């Protein structure tokens, strides 16, 4: 359950841009395959699938712990591990 | 740089910010101003940024010592103490060099602030500044793959040359396992040879990122065997490596690999769907209710075996009886629960029949309650084991066994890869008739026990692995090497050319996808459940876990396995009673089927029997689900 | 199995018998089969490019594989003779020939754009043909018209040649992306050619979408391009509705039927049943009635000018020229009709050829030729961009960046081989710039040849022996500053590790680039990249509201086929797994409201518009009613015919 916060404004781009932690989660990288939108109108229907929002899936439920799903990626793994060791 | 910088106080401070954008501002200005130095050797060289640069950090009074990208990861870190308002607590803090503890700190954050909305936004706040400010550290300090780079670290430390050029001694018979050997060894020996000295690639193999230790080792250091479509391990192995070259046979190798490949992810395509179907299916109507104690017998808590420590990793937030005779929380720190056989309130054991109490789920309960809990094991359980066959077999390796071939074996004869070959090429082999039986793969005749007489001796020989004759000695087997009065054949090894192998064995490696595919066996095949009860379902389940790899909570587990299995009374109340009731475990295609829900039934599989014949009893079927609305 | 042992290495020694479509991939050798069997996928996947360059980096091997393909030039086989020149548009005109040795005659067509399927398709180089004059001489070997793949000397080239860098461009390159520059976004842009049918009939007629008040035009002419997109609108007339909707016939209005398509007209052809002087008659059609003539008049021409050559007993015609000259007069005849689909069309049915330039855009996927995808994340300024302070090579740029994580775990080592060899030719190249003899420039050149592949320095030697001194000067000199070409034959003849090693230790100059506000000296080189054909228009779909099924189900319209919507309005079916996942949340009643609202029920769904439509626009706050969904009226029918009939307990 994601949010849009811009609307492109180039008619000849037509790419979703997605945060990269997402592609965890997701299953998914950036071979070109197709991802489907469906958009929620009603604000009731809104708080009902907010439970599908980021926020409910970073504790981990298996665990009851932070999903490293969400967490940084290799690339920005590696850009932190280069600041911070 | 300023020495000194209190971390509460920046904390509580609102120029918070602008002091996070100032440090950022400070340091990468500095890396762009900067060029990093590589020695390509053991000794390090004098790379001076204001990341390694140390700093003096105040927390609650006490004085740490660390870098100043630490400190501005620790105020990206501490987002929470500028949004509440809260003294930075000494407890909140961790070693920011370890990556891998990162995770642990945002846990505890979730459980200091009792797992808020609020805490959960500013997690993922912390996430996407942390992401932003990785973004700027990649570009501005750059990552680059070059063949160059080996080349100089090659100039400078000969070893990591000879292992680049290191080739297989063909002067010399090689086993399948000591090849395998090699490779392990020289792979280690490339990847410490990266650790220890200062390359451009340290910071991939060190972050572990970037690097697979197999694949990398394919680059610069010998393929090794590769396996067939068959799942049969190829003779031929392949010494050079990808960068050095290649051979007209190893490419004939790689493209029948590659084959094996798409073959595997096109059969895995039409199979992954099919399996998470039929288990979410089932477990989609699972449910769960706030009540502290069910009733549930205390004799009726199924025992589970604490055998090692992924068996006690599994449970967790799980209840178990002291000897005091009360129910205590389990710590999987402790150790003295090993070796020990423990009974614990169970999921398959709950007594209610609304829904799963508190007790029988656990303290998880709580965390899991927005959303549908079967859903939640259906998924868990699915994605690792669908993911983890189209990896494994997607990276081809081979696992060769150890063969014991016996004394007079090793004594008369000589094996180099999947050839054997006679020592001295005199005496006669005799093979008995009925010895020469047929194998079922291979539609040839195959010989398992031989005799070879040389001089006034006659040796006996059996060989672990079937063996095929030579094409040659073959062709000429029943024109002039068989004696009819003692029904055996003789073949002269004097006959045979020098070079020349005896005979040829085949050899199949132990695939990784046997504990999954034991997974997926006992969830369909019914022959596990069948014979077994409870008890050792859920430690058989729990064991191949473990020999796949799988991290899933035997809380789910619990919870799939109960519902497969389906009452004689449909009673959950009677758990409540001294012993256990009667209950029969079943398939996950018949569970659906055999059960008393009409609409998971009509809209999975099998509509034409339930609706025309009463074998499943559908007509009886009134249970509800939430799957009847969509109906 | 000992199957393999057949294979002998002694046998294939020399050979390149066993390769076939890798033929085209240099350090094949080096590569993975999954990269290889990506690559053999990708030469299929390939577009055709406007700037098309033969590969720095070659096999030698490509030229053959241009040649024999004969989809992108023409080779008129024998000796001809123009015997003359007949045409039809500016852009597409019709030669006809004799063999001079045969005596046969035969036919050649030319076209600005030739159409694959969907809307892909190439543009042409005419200019072979279009010098040609009647009593001209075409020889043995000549290109009529080629590709832009194929260059001046036939050379085939697939893709561009990109200076690329290894590098992590603000975690924009994350798993396999590419950040490419602006101008090396103009080499990398393809043609789009798309045949679009509109068809009209008696009862719609055409909008003066082009042209003023004195001039009626519904479609644009020949060589006029598409304005807002739209090829053309028809309206139904009724005399009912004629008075009002008739009336500004220029401007577009809700019942009219428009048509979608993007570029330049290069051939319009009209089908017409319609009696001609009907068409006289009518001003909105006139654009049409000037077409037809024209088709008729270049059909008279054909049969005026071929009857002789077509009616003499003593002479041989081609059977593709005979059919032509018999559909020219089969059009020119009485009495013709024309079917489409087996069925006689009322009105006439125009047939649209539109060709455009499409260039590079984010989500357009590119990749080299060891099976490197890659999509494009972003297309930036050149000046935003890595660029080299220090040395003699200051101001140059990097045309692309890729991602520099798993190179190695991806098994393609070739990619990085092909980088180092050209970056290594760039100081060759000034190596050579800087001496001002020829002799030293045509050493360095054989050197660095020579330490690379030995046949091509022989074959260099006598190409530069055999050249005149300016024609040699011309040589080294493109060579300086276009580039140098290096031969890595895909099995045998290519570089390996130990030859880099001494490449590397000859060359002492040769470090790393340090480029501005980077730290890390990283390595910028010439490689390979070619086009794919997937894009973010070519699955892209977005549907509110399209044609109901007849069971009042949403489903999919052949509009996007037939160029009547601009994008595919393609509903997305949500499968049973998809079910399964959104039963996360327990709200059972949101996902069949959702479902009933959007599919299943009619009314949910009228009332879900009409609370969008008036309302208020920022907050959305919907009311459905129970009314029992379409889909639970089908299953009752269905069982009651069953026999069954589900009931609630
Ligand atoms: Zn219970």
């Amino acid at each position: 359950y994601l949010k849009i916060g811009l609307i492109k404004k180039d008619y000849k781009d037509l790419t979703l841009g997605i945060s990269n932690n997402l592609l965890s989660a997701l299953s998914g990288d950036y071979d070109g395959d197709v991802l489907n939108i469906i958009p929620v109108f009603d604000n009731k229907m809104k708080e009902h699938f907010s439970l599908l929002s980021p926020q409910n899936f970073l504790v981990d439920r298996n665990n009851g712990r932070f999903n490293g799903d969400f967490d940084l990626q290799k690339d920005q793994i590696l850009g932190i591990f280069i600041l911070n060791n | 740089m300023e020495k000194t910088y209190n971390l509460n106080d920046i904390l509580l401070s609102n120029e918070y910010e602008k002091i996070k954008e100032d440090i950022k501002e400070e340091i990468i200005n500095d890396m762009a101003s900067k060029k990093v130095k590589y020695s390509n050797t053991s000794e390090f060289a004098k790379n001076d940024f204001l990341k390694d640069e140390f700093i003096d950090l105040v927390v609650d009074g006490e004085t740490y010592e660390i870098t100043y990208g630490n400190l501005i990861t620790l105020l990206i870190v501490a987002r929470p103490f500028n949004h509440f308002k809260v003294p930075m607590t000494e407890d909140l803090l961790f070693d920011l060099s370890d990556l891998k503890e990162y995770q642990n700190y945002y846990t505890t954050l979730l459980e200091h602030f009792g797992y808020s909305n609020e805490i959960k936004s500013i997690i993922k706040d912390v996430i996407s500044e942390l992401a932003i400010f990785s973004g700027d550290i990649n570009v501005t300090f750059g990552n680059t793959v070059s063949i160059k780079s080996l080349i100089d670290l090659g100039n400078k430390v000969k070893r990591f040359r000879e292992l680049l050029h290191y080739r297989l001694p063909n002067d010399e018979a090689l086993e399948f396992n000591d090849i395998e050997a090699i490779i392990k060894k020289n792979l280690d020996e490339i990847m410490k040879i990266l650790s220890e000295t200062d390359n451009m690639l340290r910071y991939y193999i060190d972050s572990g990122a970037g690097i697979n230790s197999k694949q990398f080792g394919q680059v610069l250091s010998l393929v090794g065997s590769k396996p067939d479509l068959f799942g049969k391990i190829i003779p031929y192995p392949i010494n050079t490596s990808f960068l050095r070259g290649l051979d007209v046979r190893s490419f004939y190798i790689n493209a029948l690999g590659a084959r094996k490949a798409l073959i595997t992810n096109y059969q895995q395509v039409r199979n992954s769907g099919y399996l998470t179907r039929k288990i979410s299916m089932l477990l989609m109507d699972t449910k769960l209710i706030d009540l502290d104690d069910c009733g549930s017998h205390e004799n009726n808590y199924l025992s589970i075996n604490v055998e090692n420590k992924d068996v006690l990793k599994r449970f967790s937030k799980r209840s178990y009886l002291n000897n005091n005779g009360e129910l205590v929380e389990i710590d999987i720190n402790d150790e003295s629960l090993i070796g020990q056989v423990i009974k614990i309130p169970s999921p398959t054991t709950c007594a209610s029949n609304e829904g799963v109490c508190r007790k029988c789920y656990g303290k998880l309960f709580d965390i899991n309650k927005d959303l549908n809990i079967g859903m939640i094991a259906v998924l868990l359980l699915t994605d690792p084991l669908t993911q983890r066959l189209l990896s494994a077999k997607h990276l081809l390796e081979t696992r060769s066994s150890k063969i014991d071939w016996g004394t007079n074996f090793e004594e008369n004869f000589i094996v180099n890869r999947n050839l054997i070959y006679p020592k001295v090429y005199n005496g006669t082999v005799i093979i008995k008739e009925d010895d020469f039986k047929e194998d079922e793969e291979t539609e040839e005749q195959v010989f398992d026990t031989f005799t070879l007489k040389s001089g006034n001796r006659f040796i006996s020989i059996s060989s672990p692995m079937r063996l095929f004759l030579n094409k040659d000695l073959k062709k000429q087997l029943d024109e002039s090497f068989y004696n009819i009065e003692e029904m055996q054949f003789e073949i002269p090894l004097n006959k045979l050319d020098e070079g020349d192998s005896f005979a040829t064995f085949i050899m199949d490696n132990n695939e990784l996808s046997k504990p999954l595919r034991e997974i997926k066996d006992l969830i369909e095949t019914n022959k596990y459940i069948k014979d077994h009860n409870v008890n050792e379902v859920v430690n058989y389940f729990i064991y191949l876990l473990n020999e796949s790899g799988i991290n899933i909570q035997s809380v789910h587990s619990e919870l799939i396995i109960r519902e497969m299995m389906k009452l004689d009374d449909s009673d959950r109340t009677q758990f409540k009673n001294d012993k256990m009731p009667d209950y029969e475990i079943f398939r996950i295609t018949d569970a659906n089927l055999k059960g008393d829900s009409l609409s998971r039934s009509l809209l999975f599989e099998q509509v034409k029997k339930q609706l025309t014949t009463l074998d499943y009893d559908t007509f009886n079927k009134t249970k509800s689900s939430i799957l009847d609305k969509l109906l | 199995m000992d199957d393999i042992s057949v294979i002998k290495n002694e046998d294939y020694e020399g050979s390149h018998r066993f390769l076939a479509e890798e033929l085209l991939m240099p350090n094949a050798n080096k590569t993975d089969g999954n990269r290889s069997t990506m690559f053999c996928s990708h030469l299929a996947q390939a577009v055709t490019l406007q700037k098309a360059e033969p590969p720095l980096v070659y096999t030698n091997f490509e030229n053959q594989v241009g040649k024999y393909s004969t989809a992108g030039y023409r080779k008129a086989n024998s000796n001809y003779k123009v015997i003359e020149k007949i045409y039809k548009n500016d852009y597409n005109y019709v030669l006809i020939v004799q063999d001079q040795e045969t005596g046969e005659y035969t036919l050649f067509e030319r076209a600005e754009c030739e159409f694959l399927t969907e809307h892909y398709g190439f543009q042409w180089d005419n200019d072979k043909i279009d010098s040609l004059k009647k009593d001209d001489t075409i020889e043995k070997d000549t290109v009529l018209y080629k590709n832009t793949c194929y260059d001046e000397n036939m050379n085939f080239g697939y893709g561009v040649n990109l200076n690329a860098a290894y590098f992590s461009y603000k975690n924009e390159t994350l798993e396999d992306a590419i950040v490419i520059s602006e101008s090396a976004a103009k080499k990398l842009g393809t043609f789009s050619v798309n045949k679009v049918k509109v068809s009209v009939n008696t009862n719609d007629i055409l909008l003066n979408l082009y042209g003023d008040n004195e001039n009626y035009k519904g479609f644009p002419d020949i060589g006029e391009h598409i304005k807002n997109q739209i090829i053309a609108s028809r309206r139904r007339f009724d005399y009912n509705t004629a008075l009002y909707e008739l009336k500004n016939l220029n401007e577009m209005r809700d019942s009219d039927t428009p048509f979608f398509a993007d570029g330049k007209i290069v051939d319009i052809e009209i089908f017409s049943n319609v009696p001609e002087e009907e068409l006289k008659v009518q001003k909105y059609n006139e654009q049409v009635l000037y077409y037809i003539n024209k088709q008729k008049e270049f059909s008279n021409n054909v049969y005026q000018k071929l009857k002789k050559i077509v009616e003499g007993k003593d002479n041989n015609v081609s059977d593709k020229l005979l059919h032509f000259y018999n559909n020219c007069k089969m059009r020119i005849d009485e009495n013709i009709s024309y079917t489409y689909q087996n069925s006689k069309f009322s009105g006439f049915i125009m047939e649209f050829t539109i060709l455009e330039e499409e260039p590079l855009n984010k989500g357009s996927k590119i990749t080299g030729r060891y099976g490197n995808k890659g999509v494009i994340s972003k297309i930036l300024p050149d000046d935003q961009m890595p660029t080299v302070a220090e040395g003699r090579f200051k101001g140059l740029k990097a045309d692309i960046c890729l991602n520099p994580l798993g190179v190695f775990n991806r098994l393609n080592p070739s990619q990085l081989i092909e980088q180092e060899l050209n970056w290594i030719a760039k100081f060759i190249r000034k190596d050579m710039e800087e001496a001002g003899s020829n002799e030293e420039k045509v050493s360095i050149l054989l050197d660095f040849l020579n330490r690379v592949n030995k046949e091509e320095t022989e074959l260099m030697e006598e190409f530069i022996n055999s050249l005149n001194k300016t024609e040699l000067e011309e040589f080294l000199n493109d060579i300086i500053e276009n580039g140098i070409p290096i031969c890595q034959k895909p099995f045998f003849g290519n570089i390996g590790l130990d030859e880099l090693w001494e490449l590397y230790n000859h060359y002492d100059h040769i470090d790393y680039f340090k480029c501005e506000g980077i730290s890390t000296p990283l390595i910028i080189g010439e490689i390979y990249m070619v086009r794919l054909k997937h894009e973010p228009h070519s699955k892209f779909s977005a549907r509110s509201t399209s044609f109901m099924n007849l069971r009042g189900l949403p489903a999919k319209s052949k509009n996007f086929k037939e160029h009547k919507d601009l994008y595919s309005k393609t509903p997305v079916r949500i499968g049973n797994m998809e079910i399964s996942n959104l039963s996360l949340t327990n709200e059972m009643g949101s996902i069949m409201d959702m479902l009933n609202s959007y599919s299943n029920n009619e009314t949910n769904r009228r009332e879900l518009i009409m609370q969008l439509l008036t309302g208020n626009p920022f907050d959305t706050n919907i009311d459905l009613s129970d009314v029992e969904s379409g889909t639970s009226k089908i299953l009752k029918s269905l069982f009651t015919c069953l026999g069954l009939s589900i009931d609630d307990v």
